[PDB]
């Protein structure tokens, strides 16, 4: 729920 | 701004000058430089803001990098090279480039060896070409042995020790960037905690805390440009985007040596000053630290981000086309929460 | 609309006439009034979209209902009756009345035993009093001897084929409606399959479809007049409610022994007409089908509703207060999806 | 996912 809308990507500015 | 430009040791005047920065329409607060002995600086990092730490000796070995000494060293690799006809380098997810056809790059990417790459920027220099470069690669193992002799004479007891006290996942990669003068990586924000090490030249960094959001305006998160802000810091659109006349940055100019704390989910442009030559900076890439067990209320900005951040991803899958986003989203907002 | 009124059995004359009915700006076609042995009536449910069937003989036995039979027989149980300064009888959560102080319901809930309604109908009746009485109950075990010899006497054989052949859930409830001439249930949609059976006097009904969704402009989910609209039928608000011009309903008038299928998700509109007396009827609320394994695209509109309403409820619980689900969209939105 | 989404409850206009 919460803790899933929480958890976050880890994408950066490199292809 | 960055304040007084400070003096190079041995009397060899200002570093670099205002006239060297763009101009931009909003005021910005200077951010602190301080010592990593500092508890105030180890206090910037714990609350995740900006800091710039001026004696790490992060990367003290890289210091006497210069085009010559890489690409003698560097190695036979690739190396990603983005090109420009435009001063501003605005980042493109080439698998994302499929869910936008109406959607064309302003900037290409190229590989190349390091010694083309050089002799590239070097045959602009000559013809007065007004096209730019920018090269931005992951360093890995294919690099020379003199490299691998740097790399290994960073800092490492310092950073793995800032690494354990956040709580931070593993270290992803170490960006390599070279860019011309005047370059411009417009205002964005990454979902990793990043240590920016300057090696060579002037960079002028301005930050902006995640509770901007709503001032900077990013792309839809299923488009090429997902993170990037749509906001044309040289000519502001305050029709579409009014809340950017209400934002306010943190700003600062990074040399040889510097270390800057970008905190994960922090907007930053960052831009090479005017005629002060190439740059050259080495980045530190960490997965952020693990999501705490209780959650505690009110929620902090950058949650909220990866809430927003999440909902378009799910609705995205669930309506089985990105495209339809916007369209539910205004749906469900129009005179309901507007 | 409602086609040409039908004439009664016995040359009894039109069973009501066009004065009777409210004035609204929008259209409406008329729903179709077929036989259950209608092969086409058979292909509106199983396409969800409304029908009115006139001999299914669902309720025969309630036919001879009314005040006397009912107050001599339905028992001792206590009667929910909604109280009103005003013909609209809109629906109020009282269990969601927490997350919205700024509001104060216009029908108050109130118990009292069947004797008490059918005598406090009559007081008002001949002191000319303005205000207006619903009484919504669910039937339960506490019921009458005769009144459980009615029940058991609906052609159950009729409705458990159609729970049967549409995969419905389980029986949820039956609800008993007796209100004052003129009364009016607002526009609003619920979450299950519902047969209208109509037992004494005449109620017009209109119905609109899902995809309406826009049109009506429903109320936030953590709103007590959640799944209702927010815009008034007499007096729209065209500046708060665009959309509203747009909106196209199906209409039909039901008598004794009408079956109106009420397909889930589908807003309806109920009036009890004007100066026709009282008007008594029965529902038959199902849950829907559960949700199949392959999932099919383009979605159907009553899915997307499940969507933004999922939306909504989870939003709520992630910022742990469902006054922010608002500015937490808005701010989704504004100059990135608008 | 997606079917958590499609997932719909019961809520009727009945207190
Ligand atoms: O150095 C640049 O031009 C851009 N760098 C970044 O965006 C970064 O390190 O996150
Ligand atoms: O009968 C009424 O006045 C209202 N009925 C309903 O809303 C219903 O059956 O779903
Ligand atoms: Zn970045
Ligand atoms: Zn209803």
């Amino acid at each position: 729920v919460v803790k899933l809308l929480l958890e976050h990507g880890a994408d950066v500015s490199a292809q | 701004g960055s304040g007084e430009p400070r003096e190079e040791a041995g009397a060899l005047g200002p570093a670099w000058d205002e006239s060297q920065l763009r101009s931009y329409s909003f005021p910005t607060r200077p951010i602190p430089r301080l010592s990593q002995s500092d508890p105030r600086a180890e206090e910037l990092i714990e609350n995740e803001e900006p800091v710039v730490l001026t004696d790490t000796n992060l990367v003290y070995p890289a210091l006497k990098w210069d085009l010559e000494y890489l690409q003698e060293n560097i190695g036979n690799g690739d190396f990603s090279v983005y090109s420009a006809s435009t001063h501003k380098f605005l980042y493109y997810d080439e698998k994302k480039m499929a869910n936008f056809q109406n959607f064309k790059p302003r900037s290409n990417r190229e590989e190349m060896k390091f010694h083309e790459f050089v002799e590239k920027l070097q045959d602009i220099q000559q013809r007065g070409g007004e096209e730019r470069l920018y090269l931005q690669q992951t360093l890995n193992d294919t690099v020379g042995r003199k490299i691998v002799m740097d790399f290994l004479g960073f800092n490492w007891n310092w950073i793995n020790k800032q690494q354990g006290k956040r709580g931070w996942g593993q270290l992803t990669s170490n960006l390599l960037l070279i860019g011309m003068e005047g370059n411009v990586t417009p205002a964005h924000y990454d979902e990793q905690q990043n240590f920016f090490a300057q090696i060579k030249g002037y960079k002028r960094c301005i930050l902006f805390p995640p509770d901007q959001f709503e001032c900077l305006y990013p792309y839809p998160v299923h488009h090429p440009c997902d993170r990037q802000s749509q906001v044309d810091f040289d000519n502001p659109d305050y029709e579409r985007f009014p809340n950017f006349q209400n934002v306010v940055g943190y700003e600062t100019v990074v040399g040889p040596g510097d270390v800057l704390y970008i905190p994960m989910y922090w907007w930053h442009h960052i831009e090479s000053l005017l005629n002060g030559g190439i740059t050259i900076t080495v980045n530190f890439w960490y997965k952020g630290a693990p999501t705490p067990k209780r959650i505690e209320y009110p929620l902090k900005a950058h949650q909220k981000v990866a809430i927003m951040r999440n909902i378009e991803k799910m609705l995205g899958e669930a309506l089985g086309n990105p495209q339809e986003v916007g369209p539910l989203l205004n749906t469900m907002i129009k005179g309901r929460y507007n």
